[PDB]
């Protein structure tokens, strides 16, 4: 059972910029408004897990960055302990994503930049899975179509950027895929 | 190819990968002429050669009048002993669209395909490949088929060659088949290998699109041509590897 | 003008190397090749080049081509001179090159567009960046300094990718018939006593590989790189077990001068590879690759599938954070 | 012969025996350039080969512009150093009617004529020998030379080949020397083999008076060039041959 | 047309021999021959030629020139089958043939104006007025029944002519290095252990002629036409004492490739009979003649000498005779 | 020793057609003139010889036939026992020489024709010997030029059926002559 160093009120909570120790051996470094936690601080556990950030409703939510003990870290909005809007993941292999979140989950418009590879997916993202609707856009070519389970099923387009796309349409088999239907630049 | 000297339009010409051979040449020297005695036709040139998997193709392209008929084509698995092919429509060139594998080289083996079981025979697959071919990547240099106010387009005697300001422009060519015909505007516009083989005596065109098709050209000697000794296979990963 | 540019710097052609006209010669009876005007300067190419590199044997490995030059390939091979917790993820296992000359490097492939200009040669490859890449599919715009691009990041500069496409070709076939090269290093057979070329036709058993096979780790030998354990074919097996679809045979086989059974060289074409062509008469043999470098596929070519997305870390005892004490806790802490 | 892309007329084509080799042909290809680029010349052919003793000479003749003309010549037993040889004239064709030997393949060889031990040289034999051939039996066709109103005698690109009525006769092919110029009215009229080797296709005229002299030429290309591939003796045993 | 009908008859090409293929890469490499279709064609019409006859061993001997159509010839060997006083001056001595497969008609001689017509047999020379007729040089017309006529009677229409220009090259221009051919009769030497190419280029002595050499007398064998011998050089002997004129050299010895002293053939030439040639590169070797059938001197060839003029009886005491038998003697010998 | 089984018609010597037989052998039926040997008759000889002709001044001279024993015969004029004018011999090898004789050799415009082999020689004779301005004809062309020693000497011309002559000069052998100019049928 650790004890508070700092300010405190007379009959309400802390109210002030002040460092806790936590019971389990985390150091939280923050203030407190309307007698719950709220506003910026830094919450730091024990394995070397961090957040810099706001807290509003009793839990992360607001501008703030998490930093995960197995070296990834994630900066942007929270929402109740969960990830939720416009965030930046940096991924152990520093693949970036950045765009929407919700849940604790990807959701939404992302962008998924390979560092080892160096390819953006750009588009939907439900339930922290690759879907439909969605670009690779490598350094050399486009592909514009859907994704189902991590994976291209549906038809798409490869764009390049020497001035031509072709189309086509992805079997059953995940590394398969029938290609026609090739035009110029639209 | 052409119908006289045989001799510099080569078979392989530094290009194109394989080609034809001293068992195969004299042959096609004598049977282009047989078959410009037997058939009424005003041209005759070896077109190319499809591998296949147990003997080769050895196409030769007999050509009608007025130079943009849908001009006869003829296999042959020896040399001595060649047949005739129908003239290719729309349904069998949209047929073999599901079928992508390599020639067999046996005019029994037929394709099967589950839709209902149907077949196909392996001969208008091969006149729809080389339909295709003749439809997309067949070239011709500039000003080779003049324009006449009749409408006929025969051959340019006026034309000796190109000279050495347009060889590497690829929009001087003009294609053999209808779209004063079109010009290297094609659809990847990067589809095309310019090469210089000997100085500036001969250029050559290799079909990035069928990988296997070589026009040699000379820009001073009207000695112009294609051959096909590729496989027939149209591979669609044209820009993945450009 | 170009031509007269081009021509000047033959003359140092026109003043140990295996016989490349009668392989020429040979080559041309089976449809593949060069006409007999380049394929002789390629021949003057490799004796300038035996002439200026100490070398055992320089093969004429063919010629790949190219967009605006082709690849005019040797293949040598030297005497005795040759040439809290922050970033938990490393490197995985970055694989370096084999040896000098006995593994995927057992042959040093000079490289040059006209034999008139000097060869270029290729470096030696590695099998975690650039064998292992195979799975791209690119052309040859005939600069050997483009930096051409692919899905994955290429560490080269078009001699990196036409040095793994070279390995890969001579690696799956460069086939030689049954009888040579016995048994690591290889020795020509003595007692060859010749072979049918007949026998080379009907029976496709009769062709060995006498190479290593590309391994999907890249190199040609196991090396246990965690301190898993795969092999493909062995040195001196038949071409009858390569792997491939089954509608599509791995390796067709054709006869040079038909009309004449006394003298046809049995011609060899990999399916796997356009314009790769292996020629046997009976006694004396050569591999051959002409066109694009390219392996064939039944269906077209697709990239390869992206790897997958990692997940995030997943809700725990640790990642749950207290929130607040109680009022009795922090009331009865500075009495109990 | 021509003067770029030599290998349009086969240089043997089973016409007199020898022609051309491996290690011949891509040297002369690349040395007929070089001496265009190195000396003033508008077109360079491929003269001969004669045989020699213990060397071969490899004639190659240097066209340019003011034809009809005293043409420079070249020989060169290795086809890497060319030297140039003196125009020729009647005192050197006088002075070699006293030997009737084969030549000796060391250039610069020495003869004793006794009678005096003065000596001649083999480099004016061999000129002398080559301007007794060229103005003798080296032919043109019908439609190649044409004379000019300003009197260049250049080369007409309307060439249109040859019709059948004159490939078989010899009234339409002419000479390099003149009387435009002449055309076949030789000493025994009968000194002329003409064949038809591949069809209509290839004809050539193989020279009685010196037997080592082809012409090809074709009846729809321009495939019209002379090789002389022999000896340079002057036999004069031709109407005992005849 | 032309090229119609004789494309006509050349397709029945397409549809025991000498191994023509592989002897015409190496004489084209020496600069000697047809050229690239032409002699695949006359290689097809020997295939032709062989399953039409009994032919053990077939061989392409080369091609004479001619006027208007020239002459393929093969030299083929078969199994089994094959085809008042009066005047005091008698015959001189007509000799026969020696025989059918033995003496100077040891081979038989096939002949084709082209490729795409069938092939014309020659006779068996007679050694008495067409192989003794060698002091004349006649143009071949190109039509085997011209009727060619000389300065002696010569009975023959240009198919004796060509088979005695056949037997006069062939006797001369067929060379062997030195290794098989032994011991008349020559079969093959089975540890023959190949040769030295620079060592036939430097030295003529290694060049041994294997076949019979005419005589004077037109035989090759002695036929002893009286009921002392002419002869001359036997089977096997070197061309280094070679018959000829002295100030030139009998034959010209070129090495055609001049660049690579590896692999390289020697490329024999005759000077008395020009356009023969002959290579060996050590283990194979091949003879071909071709160009206008004639005979090389260092002066031009001039007519042979007239017989003696046969001059008439002397008057002697058979020719003379006395005046009269007179009344005085008469008168007298009936007293006597 | 010899008889006469003819007629003695002058008291002098003999006259008319009549057989003498020669004591030697030899038979001579023919008529005589003058007391002499004259006019047309055959003389036989006991070895095979003959010559029926004419005997004029105790010798042959005018037409006359002599069958020689060694196989050889003449048929022309004779003149005091020698050939002499316009004769035909025929030798032993069949050989024709139509042409002028005198003084038992051959001597004028003689006509030479080989029978064995076939060539004539109309050319100048004396002495039984070839001589200079003759043409040899042979089955092909024909030669004009001189001759001496019994071969061709002179720079001469040949004609031949192709409507072409050589003009060759003839060196100091038979073998290895030099011959040129080649020209056109004057």
């Amino acid at each position: 059972l650790g004890e508070y160093e700092g300010e405190r009120n007379e009959v309400g909570e802390r109210h002030g910029h002040g460092k806790a120790r936590l019971p389990n051996g985390d150091t939280y470094e923050g203030s407190y408004e309307f007698g719950k936690r709220h506003g910026q601080g830094t919450y730091k556990f024990k394995n070397g897990a961090r957040y810099t950030g706001d807290y509003v409703k009793n839990k992360k939510h607001g501008q703030g960055t998490f930093i995960y003990p197995d070296g990834s870290r994630y900066e942007g909005e929270w929402a109740d302990d969960q990830r939720h809007g416009q965030g930046v993941y940096y991924y152990v292999n520093n693949d970036t994503y950045t765009g929407e979140w919700f849940n604790h989950q990807r959701h939404g418009q992302g962008t998924y930049l390979y560092a080892e590879t160096g390819s953006k997916y750009v588009g939907t993202w439900v339930h922290g899975q690759q879907e439909g609707a969605a670009e690779l856009i490598h350094l050399n070519h486009r592909y514009q179509g859907k994704f189902m389970n991590k994976n291209p099923v549906g038809p798409g387009k490869y764009v390049f950027d020497i001035g031509c796309e072709q189309h086509g349409e992805y079997r059953l088999t995940d590394t398969e895929r029938g290609e026609e239907e090739e035009e110029e630049e639209t | 190819m052409d119908a006289d000297s045989l001799l510099l339009s080569l078979e392989l010409a530094s290009g194109s990968g394989q080609g034809l051979s001293p068992d195969r040449r004299a042959s096609l020297l004598t049977s282009l002429m047989l078959v410009k005695r037997d058939y009424r036709f005003a041209r005759v040139l070896f077109w190319g050669r499809i591998l296949g998997l147990v003997a080769d193709y050895y196409i030769a392209q007999g050509l009608s009048e007025d130079q943009l008929a849908p001009r006869k084509t003829l296999y042959s698995l020896n040399c001595t002993e060649w047949s005739l092919l129908p003239p290719a429509t729309e349904e069998m060139a949209m047929q073999i669209s599901v079928v992508s594998g390599r020639f067999m080289g046996d005019p029994s083996h037929e394709y099967e395909h589950t839709e209902v079981v149907v077949q196909i025979k392996e001969e208008t697959r091969l006149v729809s490949i080389i339909d295709q071919i003749d439809k997309a990547v067949a070239i011709i240099p500039r000003g080779a088929l003049f324009k006449t106010p009749f409408g006929v387009t025969h051959v340019n005697r006026t034309f000796e060659g190109l000279p050495l300001s347009e060889v590497r422009k690829l929009s001087s060519y003009f294609h053999f088949r209808e779209a004063l015909d079109s010009l290297e505007y094609d659809i990847p516009r990067g589809s095309w290998s310019i090469q210089m083989e000997r100085g500036n005596a001969l250029v050559v065109l290799r079909s990035l699109l069928w990988p296997g098709l070589t026009f040699y050209h000379a820009p001073r000697t009207k000695n112009y041509g294609y051959i096909y000794v590729g496989t027939g296979e149209k591979n669609m990963d044209l820009p993945f590897m450009l | 003008l170009p031509a007269y540019e081009i021509a000047e710097t033959q003359k140092a052609l026109f003043l140990s190397l295996p016989n490349v006209m009668e392989s020429a010669y040979y080559f041309e009876q089976a449809g593949v090749g060069l006409g007999t005007d380049e394929t002789y300067r390629v021949f003057l190419a490799l004796k300038q080049l035996t002439d200026t590199h100490p070398i055992q044997r320089c093969r004429f490995w063919g010629k790949i081509l190219g967009l605006e030059m082709n690849y005019i390939v040797a293949e040598v091979e030297f005497r005795d001179g040759e040439d809290l917790p922050k970033s938990l993820y490393k490197a995985p296992q970055v694989i370096p090159k084999e040896e000098s000359r006995t593994g995927a490097n057992k042959y040093v492939y000079f490289v040059c567009n006209v034999p008139g200009r000097p060869w270029v040669r290729l470096p030696s490859v590695t099998p975690a960046q650039i064998v292992t890449a195979r799975k791209i599919k690119k052309f040859f715009t005939g600069r050997l300094d483009a930096a051409v691009i692919s899905y994955p990041p290429f560490p080269g500069n078009e001699s990196n990718y036409l040095r793994a496409q070279i390995a890969r070709i001579s690696a799956g076939t460069h086939v030689s018939p049954l009888g040579f090269y016995q048994f690591d290093s290889y020795e020509e057979n003595p007692d060859f006593e010749g072979i049918q070329v007949i026998d080379l036709v009907e029976s496709l058993s009769n062709w060995v590989h006498h190479v290593q096979y590309i391994l999907p780790q890249g190199r040609c030998n196991w090396f246990n790189p965690i301190q898993e354990q795969e092999v493909g074919p062995p040195l001196l097996t038949p071409i009858s077990e390569d792997l491939g679809i089954q509608n599509i045979p791995s390796w067709t086989t054709q006869l040079s001068s038909n009309l004449i059974p006394q003298y046809a060289i049995a011609v060899l074409r990999s399916n796997l590879w356009p314009g790769a062509y292996a020629f046997s008469n009976g006694k004396k043999f050569e591999n051959f690759y002409i066109g694009w470098g390219h392996k064939y596929c039944v269906e077209n070519y697709t990239p390869p599938s992206p790897p997958p997305v990692y997940q995030e870390y997943p809700s725990g005892p640790e990642i749950t954070e207290m929130n607040d004490p109680s009022v009795e806790e922090e009331q009865a802490f500075r009495m109990t």
